[PDB]
RNA sequence: GGCACAAGGGAGCUUGACUGCGAGACCUACAAGUCGAGCAGGGACGAAAGUCGGGCUUAGUGAUCCGGUGGUUCCGCAUGGA
RNA sequence: UGAUAUUGAAUGUUGGUACAGCUUGUACAGGAUAGGUAGGAGCCUUGGAAACCGGAGCGCCAGCUUCGGUGGAGGCAUCGGU
RNA sequence: CUGGAAGGUUAAGAGGAGCCGAAUUGAAGCCCCAGUAA
């Protein structure tokens, strides 16, 4: 019945366990025009990112920490197989070509789309930062200390609010479930 | 006879408008001429 | 022949596309509420191929959506429009749920992309798990070639109209005629929005009925271009030759509604509805019979018919009435016989400074029309013109149709 | 008003049957309105130079105040955006 | 010719809101045949957990959701993918 | 014009088998009841 505080819930989701502390947030479609879906680099913070870099952009992609780049087309290797691993990003030139292949990325949630900051010319800066109207966000672990998830939820809430959606009218906040 | 518009393939916009007979040519024809935007001639098809 | 249908959500350029395929009958505005409210048919042409087209809609929402499901099944291939600018919405999956259980072919389309730079952002549209999206634009004719082929891949008489004022029962009238649920009926005025075609055969004879959603007062039409729908009624009148008028068992606008039809040179028939509502006993019909005769005198040839949609009485007599008006509206006469009687009229009325009559002949047969060769075109009097009119309408039938009369000079 | 050097026929694909653009006839009231010089960009059997079409004018009513939809290195009333 | 302030007092008839608590989504899988967000970090236990027999809602008229004492520290097994 | 459903038809069809049309459904209208004559 009682709404706890932020300084209490970080110390208490220690006790709700090495598990991962995640946050749900009910948003306030009618408002799809100014919907609230997104990604931001995190403060208090293993992935396997595979890139689709084209041209010279592969040359800076092999030194940042990526596992496999490609031989400029391995979607034929993606056809009939392809246990995908963690994250797929791309570049704004071959995205259309990969896209015209079908929904091998539709119901699997890895389709490159430049609304998320994942399809850009800065592939070296993109590898290094990734490593019904609702958003899910993993802010961290159980084993993090009490001062880590406070900055993590603060950064994510300031990101949500920094993004005060248009048609701001009416309540924006409905629920925080830590 | 009916009226027909031609569409660019490379550039991708309507450029030429003309007329053809349905019966004599029941299929879609490949016309080849200039697309001004491309600064270069490209194939055209009708919609 | 193959039948194609388009479904979707409010604001997806559907009616717009349908119009761009062929014609502009479909009403087009910019707002959430104003959408096509029911099925409508047409014809198309794409190579040897010649399929049709079914247009659907996005208060009362259950009915139209149900009507859309009716279309859904009896269709051959499915066109599923969706917007491109704002990505994926809740309503998209909502409709996708029924599409998944709809064991029919699906071709997806993406609108609102009218420039090359906007052609992208299609990868995101891979959720449906359907085939390849093909962009299209409404303002411009972009990307339609790929779409049509996408459809062609799976691809293998008289007309009369009914008009009136809103909230009279005109929609109930039609559906009952066919005996089929075809158009939406509601107790609120102006439920229907735009004209709907319906083709059917009666007694080895095919017919085409049309609705016009009723019309309010001419000063009463101040809305978000709902005149844009009113004009569609006007075009419909031009399309067909016979008009039936429906009054509920009299207001001057009903006379004004009959105004456009009479001047149009189109046969017009008087019909009443809801006869069950009023008292129904001996000699009741006379009161209305002379009231309409007294009110309406600039028309006389219109026969009077009685029907009640709810109880479905006398509805059979309505159709035949229409056929009789037809040939009357398309009938020529022997010029010898016509001029044979013109003089008898002048013999009995030798008081036309004096007009002279020499000749009269039928020219326009589409609508009973003729021309008289007189000495002085100015010397006439409209009453005398009204005199020669009745005489001819009494020599022969010419009933249920108007007559236009012309008077050329001697020359 | 043509005598084939403008009614046959492989290829040359093919409505440049185009995007830029301009000296004279007109009617000469002009506006308007029309018809035909002259030229960069490859764009052709093309090789020597031939290309803005169905070889008499005869049309898609007036093509417009017909824009309400769209690209904007143009303005934006105190400074940013709208 | 319908709304709204004068316009106040109690009966029952109901509604609409919100707030809790309980319950609901059988589907082409998975001990059957369930809506948008993590592959565990098992429960011993209990109208049966094998079989075992009530109760609706029901049923997708299939066969389930738990209120759930016999066998019962036995049981399915977090666990996999018509 | 008035009821009371009986007598069937169901009506173009909606549907269609063989070969244009099976079966099978299908409002009215025909008193199929008189009173009524406006
Ligand atoms: N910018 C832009 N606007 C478009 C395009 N196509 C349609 N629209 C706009 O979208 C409006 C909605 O289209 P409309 O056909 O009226 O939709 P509707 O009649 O409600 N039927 P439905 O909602 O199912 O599509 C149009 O009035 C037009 O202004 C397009 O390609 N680009
Ligand atoms: N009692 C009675 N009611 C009728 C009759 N015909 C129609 N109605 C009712 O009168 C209302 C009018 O419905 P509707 O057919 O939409 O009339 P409309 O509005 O004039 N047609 P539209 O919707 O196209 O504008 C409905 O509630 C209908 O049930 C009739 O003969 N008798």
């Amino acid at each position: 019945s009682k709404a706890y505080d932020v300084s209490e819930a970080v110390a208490l989701v220690k006790k709700t366990n090495d598990a991962t502390v995640e946050v749900a947030f009910r948003l306030g479609p009618r408002k799809n025009d100014q919907q609230i879906r997104g990604a931001v680099v995190l403060p208090n913070g293993t992935q396997r990112v595979l890139v689709f870099a084209k041209g010279e952009k592969a040359k800076e992609a092999e030194a940042a920490g990526a596992d496999f780049v490609g031989d400029t087309d391995y979607i034929n290797k993606i056809q009939q197989g392809w246990f995908d691993f963690d994250v797929i990003v791309a570049t704004p030139d071959m995205m259309g070509e990969v896209g015209k292949i079908g929904r091998v990325l539709g119901p699997k949630g890895l389709m490159p789309n430049p609304k998320t900051g994942t399809v850009t010319f800065e592939v070296e800066k993109a590898i290094g930062e990734i490593k019904a109207g609702n958003i899910h966000v993993p802010i961290g672990k159980v084993s993090f200390e009490d001062e880590k998830l406070v900055e993590n939820f603060t950064t994510m809430y300031d990101t949500i609010l920094k993004a005060k959606p248009a048609a701001a009218k009416g309540v924006y906040v409905k629920n925080v479930a830590v | 006879r009916v009226n027909i518009t031609l569409a660019c393939t490379e550039c991708g916009e309507r450029n030429y408008i003309s007329k053809k007979n349905k019966r004599n040519n029941p299929d879609r024809v490949e016309f080849k001429k200039y697309c001004p935007r491309d600064k270069k001639s490209t194939l055209h098809r009708e919609t | 022949k193959p039948v194609v249908a388009i479904v979707g959500r409010p604001n997806v350029g559907k009616s717009t596309i349908f119009n761009r395929i062929a014609g502009e009958r479909i009403s087009i505005v910019e707002d959430t509420p104003g959408v096509t409210r029911d099925r409508i048919y047409s014809s198309a042409e794409w190579l040897n191929y010649d399929f049709n087209l079914i247009d659907t809609g996005g208060p009362f929402l259950t009915q139209i959506r149900q009507q859309a499901e009716i279309a859904m099944d009896e269709a051959d291939v499915i066109i599923f429009m969706v917007n491109g600018r704002e990505g994926v919405t809740s309503a998209d999956e909502e409709v996708a749920k029924i599409l998944y259980r709809t064991k029919k072919p699906v071709v997806l389309a993406v609108n609102k992309l009218d420039n090359t730079e906007m052609r992208a952002n299609i990868y995101d549209f891979y959720s449906l798990g359907f085939g390849e999206p093909y962009p299209i634009s409404g303002t411009h004719g972009l990307g339609l070639g790929d779409l049509l082929d996408a459809c062609a891949e799976h691809f293998k008489v008289i007309q009369f109209c009914l008009i009136g004022r809103p909230n009279v029962g005109k929609s109930s009238l039609v559906n009952a005629m066919l005996g089929e649920e075809r158009v939406i009926v509601s107790n609120v005025a102006g439920t229907t929005r735009d004209a709907v075609d319906t083709a059917f055969t009666y007694n080895q004879q095919e017919f085409v009925i049309v609705d016009t959603a009723g019309m309010r007062k001419k000063g009463k039409v101040y809305e978000t271009t709902e005149k844009y729908s009113v004009l569609r009624a006007l075009k419909a009148i031009d399309r067909s030759e016979v008009v039936g008028v429906v009054l509920d068992g009299i207001i001057e606008q009903d006379k004004r509604i009959a105004g456009y039809a009479h001047e149009a040179g189109k046969a017009v028939v008087i019909i009443v509805n809801k006869w069950d509502a009023v008292d129904k006993d001996e000699s009741t019909m006379k009161e209305f019979e002379q009231n309409i005769r007294e009110h309406f005198q600039f028309l006389d040839y219109a026969p009077v018919l009685f029907m009640s949609a709810l109880t479905k009485k006398r509805i059979h007599t309505l159709m035949p009435a229409i056929i009789k008006a037809s040939e009357n509206h398309s009938l020529r006469v022997q010029t010898n016989v016509l001029n044979d009687v013109i003089m008898d009229a002048v013999a009995m009325n030798p008081t036309p400074s004096r007009l002279k009559i020499y000749y009269a002949t039928q020219v326009s047969v589409k609508p009973p029309s003729f021309v008289v060769f007189v000495n002085d075109p100015e010397l006439m009097h409209f009453s005398y013109e009204r005199f020669l009119e009745n005489r001819i309408r009494d020599a022969f039938g010419f009933e249920g149709t108007p007559i236009k009369i012309f008077a050329r000079a001697r020359k």
